[PDB]
């Protein structure tokens, strides 16, 4: 006999629980939304364009990305393509990536499964999880040294 | 005896010069000194693989097959004591993770006071009883949860978020420090009411403590950024929201990171590869002009 | 970036480092003799993180004199004596904090700002009741955003 409710806080979020399970306010699918606390439910912020990078395979098929915030005026990406490294600025430019020791360490068929990067304030470090750290031979201190 | 590791099968680095471009250098891992093979042991990663770099009390550190290998206190690139006569409290430590079962170490995330180290079926806290770090450094397993090996457990506030290996339609878990006990960890399920929503391969976990969300990319439906917006208030969580952002169909989102309130996103079309900026401004104007902040997706 | 006192020791923050001076004498960053390390020597404890954190403030809170940097927060206490070369440093709570305001303490709390893009926020920084030493940061503009520019 003339019931009324007021679902008042649509912060919510999707829930694929059944109908007689849910809380209020949730919803069954929510695309491009943004559920702030005070203001209710907005259209998401609109993705301002910055400079493009290259072709379709300019990065790898499934690359590894790691952002670097050293300072307020020193900000860089680091994309690990299956063959080599590109590095993009946060404004859309591109720096060059030298290889004075030879690369031979980033080349992996699946870079996000297998390479890492851990960045600290003074250094950066990348680890391949597929290369076995080999013992150095042919650099012994004294070659034979008959000890008597 | 040999006194070097091959400098190429070790982790490299990526250091910038003053010219502007990035170099990709090896690291000069210092020569072994003052010992033998049988008394200055090989550093327990020279026959297997390294998985992570992590810092812990002035010491550079690697994970290994099952081992944790922390470097010397003052000098990062040195895994050998200064003299095997007179052990001098700054020597590198080799603490094998002692388990009942098999656990190969894969990540290292600092959480509350501990810098705990995770591996694929169990979770391990690395703290000592006594000084900072001597050869006496403890290692115990707190919570034996399951964690996927292709996403790095990302921390926002008091929590750390991570993925779990279901077969299909995987899950994300909130990782606590409980209130009542001193040092008991816990992992809840913040997809316990939304399964069947995030497809299989969580390869990046974003976040920002400013706008209070965590998001997850996935290589099972790569056009979707799976947002999880939360808001803690008086120690009780008041918003378990989920969504997913599409940037148009047939468009692959291949990264997501966020400096303070700007989410810089590269995203792949079927012809190009972009770069973008999602700004959480309220009434401000994105570009110079634009009379009403036009919601435009590019 | 900062001057801070901690157990008779003058101290500076740095790029990532914490450099405390000698115990009796403030203006001295060198031990008296590198023969026979004598428990009052200056300490150089680099803040060991997973990520990038450049130290920017130092605020004494409950028992700890914890040190904040822009994306994480670090407690500087030792296990053992006052302060030897063995001094611990761990990160409690990884909250975001603006770099142009000094976190001010009133009672049991310490108040500070956070970098939203526009219309920023202020956060109350706890020590929780239940655990021994768990820190927390709530939001005391959670019901009034869009008010402090």
């Amino acid at each position: 006999a003339l019931i009324s409710q007021s679902i008042k806080n649509l912060k919510g979020g999707i829930s694929q629980q059944p109908d007689i399970l849910r809380y209020p306010d949730q919803g069954s699918r929510q695309v491009n939304g943004w559920s702030s606390e005070t203001e209710g439910l907005q259209k998401r912020p609109p993705l301002v364009f910055l400079n493009t990078l290259g072709d379709n395979g300019a990065l790898g098929q499934a690359p590894y990305i790691h952002l670097i915030n050293r300072d307020e005026h020193e900000q860089y990406y680091a994309v690990f393509t299956g063959s080599g490294i590109r590095v993009f600025d946060l404004s859309g430019n591109e720096k060059q990536v030298r290889y004075p020791n030879g690369s031979n360490y980033i080349k992996t068929a699946n870079p996000r499964n297998d390479l890492r990067m851990v960045t600290v304030a003074d250094y950066t470090f990348i680890v391949n999880r597929n290369v076995v750290a080999q013992k150095n031979t042919k650099s012994v201190n004294l070659p034979n040294y008959n000890p008597n | 005896t040999e006194d070097q590791v091959l400098w190429e099968t070790m982790p490299h680095a990526l250091v910038r010069a003053a010219d502007g471009n990035f170099d990709f250098k090896w690291l000069e891992w210092s020569p072994k000194s003052c010992g033998d093979v049988d008394t200055n042991p090989w550093p327990s990663f020279v026959g297997s693989s390294i998985n992570d770099v992590f810092f812990f009390r002035n010491r550079l550190g690697f994970l290994s097959g099952e081992n944790i290998i922390l470097s010397r206190t003052a000098k990062y690139f040195n895994f050998y004591p200064a003299s095997i006569a007179n052990l001098s409290d700054d020597d590198p430590i080799d603490v094998a993770v002692s388990t009942n079962r098999i656990a190969i170490l894969k990540y290292a995330v600092p959480f509350s006071e501990e810098l705990l180290i995770w591996s694929d079926e169990a979770q391990f806290v690395l703290t000592a009883s006594g000084t900072l770090t001597s050869k006496s450094v403890e290692l115990n397993l707190t919570t034996q949860f399951d964690v996927q090996d292709r996403a790095r457990p990302f921390g926002i506030g008091r929590n750390v978020y991570f993925a779990s290996p279901r077969s299909s339609f995987t899950s994300i878990h909130r990782y606590y420090a409980v209130q009542d006990v001193s040092s008991v960890k816990n992992a809840e399920d913040i997809t316990s009411h939304v399964p069947n929503y995030i497809p299989n391969g969580v390869f990046s976990i974003c976040g920002s403590g400013t706008e209070n969300f965590c998001s997850v990319l996935s290589h099972g439906d790569p056009s979707k950024i799976f947002m999880y917006k939360f808001l803690y208030l008086n120690e009780e969580l008041r918003q378990q929201s989920w969504s997913h952002w599409d940037f148009g169909e047939n468009v692959q989102v291949l990264a997501c990171q966020s400096i303070s309130s700007d989410m810089y996103v590269i995203l792949r079309n079927e012809f190009n590869t972009f770069l973008a900026r999602i700004s959480f401004t309220k009434n401000a104007i994105d570009l110079q002009g634009e009379p009403y902040r036009a919601f435009m997706d590019m």
